[PDB]
RNA sequence: CGAGGCGCAGGCAGCCGUCGAACCGGGGAUUCCCGAAUGGGACCUCCCGCGGCUUAUGCCGCACUCCGGGGUUUAUCCCC
RNA sequence: CCGAUAGCGAACUAGUACCGUGAGGGAAAGCUGAAAAGCACCCCGGGAGGGGGGUGAAAAGAGCCUGAAACCGGGCGGCG
RNA sequence: CCCGAAACCGGUCGAUCUAGCCCGGGGCAGGGUGAAGUCCCUCAACCGAGGGAUGGAGGCCCGCUAGGGGUGCUGAUGUGCAGUUCGCUCCCGUGACCCCGGGCUAGGGGUGAAAGGCCAAUCGAGGCCGGAGAUAGCUGGUUCCCGCCGAAUCAUCCCG
RNA sequence: UAAGGUCCGGUGGAGCCGCCGGUAUCGCGGAUCCUGCCGGGAGUAGCAGCGUAGUCGGGUGAGAAUCCCGACCGCCGGAGGGGCCAGGGUUCCACGGCAAUGGUCGUCAGCCGUGGGUUAGUCGGUCCUAACCCCGCCCGUAACUCGGCGCGGGGGAAAGGGAAACGGGUUUAUAUUCCCGUACCGCGGGGGUAGGUGCGGCAACGCAAGCCCGGAGGGUGACGCCUCGGGGUAGGCGGACCGGCCGAUGAGGCCGGCUAAGCGUAUAAGCCCGGGGAGUGCCGUAAUGGCGAGAACCGGGUGAAAGCGCGAAUGGCCCCCCCGUUAGGGGGGUUCCGCCGAUCCCUGGGGCCCGUGAAAAGCCCUCCGGGAAUUCCGAUCCCCCGCGACCGUACCGAGAACCGACACAGGUGCCCCUGGGUGAGAAGCCUAAGGCGUGUCGGGGGAAACCCGGCCGAGGGAACUCGGCAAACUGGCCCCGUAACUUCGGGAGAAGGGGUGCCUGCGGGUGCGUAACCCGCAGGUCGCAGUGACUAGGGGGGCCCGACUGUUUAAUAAAAA
RNA sequence: GCAUGAAUGGCGUAACGAGGUCCCCGCUGUCCCCGGCCGGGGCCCGGCGAAACCUCUGCCUGGCGCGCAUGCCAGGGACC
RNA sequence: AGGGGCCAAGGGUGGGGGUGUUCACCCAUUAAAGGGGAACGUGAGCUGGGUUUAGACCGUCGUGAGACAGGUCGGAUGCUA
């Protein structure tokens, strides 16, 4: 008899919510028992006898404070670190990063006229060959040379 | 769908219903580059499309105007030089 | 007594001992229905592929009567080389002509043994036959083994050498890489020894490492007992 | 899918299902105690089949 | 194979044997295309033998 | 044979039968699909090349392999 | 000749239930009474269970003719 | 008299288990090391020397990723949860790797990284049926009563 | 004597003796006999061991620890959740029950009884062909329901190849299928016009295709391995705005804010094209490297995903304020801005090789064109009329629907592998969506001995034992440093020593402008301990064997074999 | 060398191993010598409910005996 | 301090190192570190190293299969009274 097991599944599909979220009023068990249809469930939804729990969300406060602190250089001493050095930052990947600016830098300078077709070749080629630390170093080393400085 | 394994004809885009159901759809594989074949180069003015799609699409895509749309203009650049030498003698 | 042996299985044509024929590539044909005399025939190297089961590279050739067939590739071939077949083919590398028409003392491969059967001789990587002497009666050719066989002068052959030399110069490296090669070919492996095989499994050798009866076997010995050094004339490396 | 019955196999399955009834009470009266037990009763789980 | 029989037995799952077009017994092996009982697929004839099998059901039927 | 029946199977209900049932004999109608299964394959289903005919759906007849005889571009291909 | 632990695999729901991938393998299961009158009516009981009354006769009351032994309760005699 | 086993043989039936072979697919967190190959700087006439980068190989390492295996505990169980299991620990974990579906090979045959292992709770030659009520000098059993007489367990011969 | 005969009482309610002559599937205590029935064992063991789950009110009913509702307390987090293949076969769904079934009760259920449900032009089957198979024919065999070749045909993947569709709504049960909306395949008409069977642009090239039966040819269909980089966006999170909620103080947090397939219009790194013309030879990529068979460098063209609009004010979320036993409803307002970080998916290079990595159906083009053409023709352009032969769809898909006889701790494929916190992580723990409390027997004894899992042990530090077996210890990460030996590759993470937390304030890198992260530095300071948990190698040396990796007695031997 | 020896491979060997054996350092309930704790059983109750196996049974010691006895024989213990 | 003998089992008669070892060998202690029986006590108690399974190697033997109380690594320990 008195099902109600299906009526929950059915209510679940109409409400488009989880079974576990369904709230049936305790005073009105008899009224939900007499609910056979979805249309009945829908009536009972309007009358507020069948409801939905709210979906939670995990708080990110604790994340946020850490994230700001790690953005600021904190919580990252030698005592928080778990992976090996490259692990945090991929040695190929950083370099892949490193060289592109040294090249952008020279490229920017190629359009600006500051460096002749004649310096750039040595520099661009020097950048593939890893002389530069990078942005600050490239600027310094050419500045020493004289042609950048001009 | 009925294919589960991520087989070749299977491959997937995420699809949203607004229902917020979010269901997987199969996608048709992405186009391999038709060749000249007389010398291996991907052909300008030759489409890419899926081999089914070419049936219900247009023919303009499927060729360039010059003879032998299948081969590249430079390879044809050989072939006419030969054809005349052939009519001449 | 014991089961059929490792070799006896082979002969059945059962599938562990059946060559794949569906990953493997064409055979050589020269075709004699357009004959050698009254030639008509040149062709163009359409592509070059590796043939898995020959362990050598092979050529697809597009003939000018409209037939497509493979010819075993010579060294120093280009794609778009012209290969000719006939006697009125030029005398150069990759060109195919009868033995009589080929000079004496030139290197040659892909020699016929019955005229017009398409090549049944010298079709391996980097090895070559030498035409030592020629007489209108018979032309004697010196084989890869050092050994001289007399062939009809109206056999076909191709001038040059086979490609894919150095083949055994490079080693096979490991048991893995080797496993990989044998799948590409057909050759029952991993192959163990009879010596620690049980008395049922194999004619020689017992439970532990030592041979039963002598390894050296008759030339009238039975099937299934003809294992070891087969009809050995000598053995060893000493007086 | 489905799987993935063949049309006929469904006809056969349907038959076995039919065999898996319980007789009716009236036959039983007509018999006046009686053939009972219905002997075929096949349980989905309990038994197999044929296919 | 030997013991650990529970651990082993996930095949049978696949079927290779049915109600036969010809006889109706449980042996038309889908893979071979042969009925073990009747011999359909294999032979124009019904399987019957001196031992028998086929005969035994028939006599039993009489 | 002939005055009750409606298989095994005693129920409930209703029915049929002298223009003679049930039953027995002889003859005839219908006799799915698979099967030697014959057009082809199949896990008892499915597809298909002709020709007849009704306006169409519907419906009727056909094509595996011998022998016997034909037809003809004598395709050895098709028809009785 | 045997007579239902027997005789046919099978007195019946048998070549069934069931087993086995398959080839194949394969049981058990008979008895009311004169008539079903197959349990109305009445009392009780949650009660589809069960008890009293109701049949010529219910150790004839529903696998119901008879109704053993092992064995189980109670009671009688004896011992304890 | 009855029963009793390991066989042998003949015809059949299995590769939905499992072994290898083939087709066509799929799976495998993360991390390390760092080859060839390529580049540059400084120092040297050259010979080279020092430094750094880039690239990224492996029947490779670490790994309780999934997955595969199964070393020790001789632990737990041992009429089980289980006719081969459990936990910790342990090996492998881009591979001579694992896996799915199709398909091939059958009983003195196959198959075997070969242990006489495996070929469907059955393998130093599978199972089913028949021969078959095999035959055994060998074990077990062989059932009503009564009356009368009442043993030998030795000899010769014998693949005994 | 006896084997056995005979009489009485009770029971039973139709067949039965004696004598004489016959005959036998003719007499039972044993056969680890065979079959059938039954007791003790016992009211015992099991109903425990694996990551140990329930509990209070209340509803229902004869009966409630295990049925339902709420609250409260937990586990699970690639699975005890979601979608599915095989396989099962009505287990699905409703109503009525509990004799049986469910490792216990049962009012529940997968049981029993009775009814009902799987709807397809656009999903897949079906088609193709693979490895391979069969048939006829040829032939063999004494012969076949046997046998291999050669011909000819036919069959072979419900995860290969392949024509076309999604969203929303509805049902007790079904749905991409029924409905609504939007979209569209195939074939077959019709009506127009490009089309004197295409016009127009030097060119790199423009679309409103190219009359036509036929066969031919040619591309694409079409396939091994692994990096790296380029794009897509599912989507995780901060800020701001709009409501709902929770709420010491009225803050902070939680939550809803969505956009489909189909179209139209745009893709762009590869790849061609003009101009130009390689000066110590220049230039690029993350990288190898390109170039005088066309550089550097300028304009073009050209072929994946992607954006917008249509689709779509809708629809779907989310609230508000009124109608009420009830039914059926009504009117409202929000339905948003960025910037930022990611699996996969698609696209170039590149590295590899004693695996050099199936076909065809179909498209697209081209050659020829049997014929019909100027009263013409044709319909790739539009728009529009008609139609859809056949099978399948339920549910489960699992620590109760599979298989193992069992609802068996077993073990069988995929997909969700990118939820949040963590941290190298598809790891652990915790936690979200989602699921469950039927990995189905409860309660009691503070529960003693004993047994399993596990925790802790002074002093001593293997004295135990065949043996340090078991167990312990080390432990993440960073820095320092690193021997013997050596096939120079390695040994090596040797070894040993140091450090590691929080806070406060800085600097560097990448970028854009203060985002998203990451790497360092200094000061202040607490604890016994900063990998405080979880995660997490003990090390060193000699010798024997076998080179290694792998394999092995599937199930007492993993080894030296 | 009771009874080694060179492809029925000899010797030697870096690297490698869930391989055999030995030593050292740390460490440690393996041990001297065990305790306490914790959770699941044990144990009781309620409901549920099997198996192995079954001539019988209150002995112990000696003697005897198929020479390795509860049952014979002699003592002793002996309430269920 | 011994040697040798009598009475006497009440009590005591150990710990380690090698070996699978009962025995025995050794070390340092000790009063002394006695011997033998109980299914060569003790597996419905443990342990399972050794003996005598099925894997493997060496030596010897043997034509060979194959063998060894020769040497050697590995090789399960059931039950609810």
């Amino acid at each position: 008899m008195n099902t109600l097991k299906m009526q929950r599944r059915i209510a679940a599909e109409i409400l488009k919510c989880g079974e576990n979220r369904i709230w049936i009023d305790p005073e009105r068990i008899d009224d939900v028992a007499s609910a056979i249809t979805r249309e009945d469930i829908k009536r009972l939804i309007k009358e507020g006898v069948i409801k939905k729990k709210p979906i939670k969300g995990q708080s990110r406060y604790r994340a946020k404070i850490r994230h700001e602190q790690k953005k600021k250089g904190r919580h990252r001493g030698p005592g928080s670190r778990k992976g090996k050095k490259t692990a945090r930052m991929g040695k190929k990947e950083l370099w892949i990063k490193t060289i592109r600016a040294l090249r952008k830098e020279l490229r920017k300078l190629k359009a600006q006229k500051k460096i002749d077709r004649k310096t750039y070749r040595m520099l661009y080629i020097r950048a593939k060959g890893g002389q530069f630390k990078n942005k600050h170093q490239l600027y310094l080393f050419l500045e020493e040379h004289g042609l950048l400085k001009k | 769908m009925k294919p589960m394994y991520r087989s070749r004809s299977w491959r997937r885009k995420y699809v949203r219903t607004p229902g917020g159901r979010v269901v997987i759809h199969f996608e048709r594989k992405k186009p391999k580059i038709a060749h000249c074949a007389m010398c291996g180069r991907p052909l300008n003015g030759i489409p890419r499309g899926r081999p089914v799609e070419m049936r219900k699409l247009p023919k303009t895509k499927k060729r360039p105007e010059r003879p032998m749309p299948h081969l590249c203009p430079r390879c044809m650049r050989k072939v006419m030089k030969e054809q005349i030498r052939a009519q001449l003698s | 007594m014991g089961k059929s042996l490792i070799q006896q299985r082979r002969g059945k044509g059962s599938p562990t001992f059946k060559s794949p024929s569906h990953r493997f590539r064409g055979a050589v044909k020269y075709i004699p229905l357009n004959y050698t005399q009254e030639k008509t025939l040149r062709g163009v190297v359409e592509e070059i592929m590796h043939d898995p089961g020959r362990t050598a590279p092979v050529a697809r050739v597009k003939f000018e009567n409209g037939i497509e067939k493979l010819i075993i590739a010579p060294e120093g071939l280009l794609v778009g080389q012209e290969i000719y077949i006939g006697p009125d083919a030029p005398i150069a590398v990759g060109n195919t002509l009868p033995l009589a028409k080929i000079p004496e003392g030139t290197y040659v491969y892909n020699i016929e043994g019955i005229p017009g059967d398409g090549g049944k001789y010298v079709r391996a990587g980097g090895t070559y036959a030498l035409v030592v002497s020629r007489e209108p009666d018979k032309v004697i050719v010196q084989l890869p083994s050092g050994e001289l066989k007399a062939f009809n002068p109206m056999c076909r052959a191709t001038i040059g050498v086979v490609a894919g030399g150095g083949r055994l110069e490079k080693p096979l490296v490991k048991a893995g890489k080797a496993y990989y090669k044998y799948k590409a070919r057909n050759k029952f492996w991993p192959t163990p020894r009879g010596v620690k095989m049980n008395a049922v499994n194999h004619p020689f050798g017992g439970k532990e490492h030592h041979p039963g009866k002598p390894t050296t076997t008759s030339r009238r010995a039975p099937p299934g007992r003809k294992v070891g050094h087969i009809a050995a004339r000598r053995t060893g490396r000493r007086k | 899918m489905a799987r993935n019955k063949p049309l006929a196999k469904k006809l056969r399955l349907a038959k076995a299902l039919k065999q898996n009834r319980r007789v009716p009470v009236w036959v039983i009266v007509k018999t006046n105690r009686r053939v009972l037990t219905h002997p075929k009763r096949r349980y989905w789980r309990r038994t197999k089949l044929k296919e | 194979m030997g013991s650990g029989t529970a651990t082993f037995g996930k095949r049978n799952s696949t079927p290779t044997h049915i109600r036969c077009r010809r006889c109706g017994r449980v042996s038309y092996n889908v893979k071979k295309g042969y009925c073990a009982a009747c011999g359909f697929g294999r032979s124009r004839r019904l399987r019957k033998y001196r031992w028998s099998k086929k005969w035994k059901k028939k006599k039993n039927a009489h």
